[PDB]
């Protein structure tokens, strides 16, 4: 009755699964060039650094 | 015969059960469960406009 | 021909809340201040700032 409530509850714990998502949100009103120059920067700065 | 002016709008409108709504998502606290986290939501819901 | 005038970049000027053009500036004490502009005309990728 103590260690039961001491244990927190979860649901479907996370594994590796080999995939990852990156989400980019430029400030509102910006064009696709301003978003693209951030996106290719963030792939080129974590394609060889990782 | 035509002028213009700048207004302030939303680029993504959304509806739930055929009525206008907005959608909020998040995670529970690190170490806390989802039951008490969802219990830590509806006490804020009374602090809304009618 | 306009004399010595201000051409702000389009990345720094934005509209808000049934109102007019605004920009965020850095103060003398490195604080962020909101300023009200009357930017109307577009020169390339700049706003011709008239007052503000």
């Amino acid at each position: 009755i103590w260690m039961f409530t001491r244990i927190p509850t979860a649901f479907l714990p996370d594994e590796d699964q080999g995939v990852l998502f990156a989400q980019v949100q430029t400030p509102p009103g910006s064009s696709a060039e301003r978003t693209q120059v951030v996106v290719d920067s963030m792939r080129e700065y974590l394609l060889e650094k990782e | 015969f035509a002028t213009g002016k700048w207004e302030y709008g939303s680029p993504k409108l959304e509806r739930y059960n055929g009525v206008p709504a907005m959608e909020i998502l998040g995670e529970p606290a690190p170490g806390l469960s989802s039951g008490d986290a969802m219990a830590a939501v509806e006490e804020i819901v009374k602090q809304l406009p009618k | 021909v306009k004399q010595k005038a201000i051409l702000a970049p389009q990345q720094g000027v934005t509209r808000d809340l049934k109102g007019q053009a605004t920009a965020l500036v850095v103060n003398a004490q490195n604080k962020v201040e909101l300023r009200v502009i009357k930017a109307d005309r577009v020169i390339g990728d700049k706003w011709l700032v008239t007052e503000g």
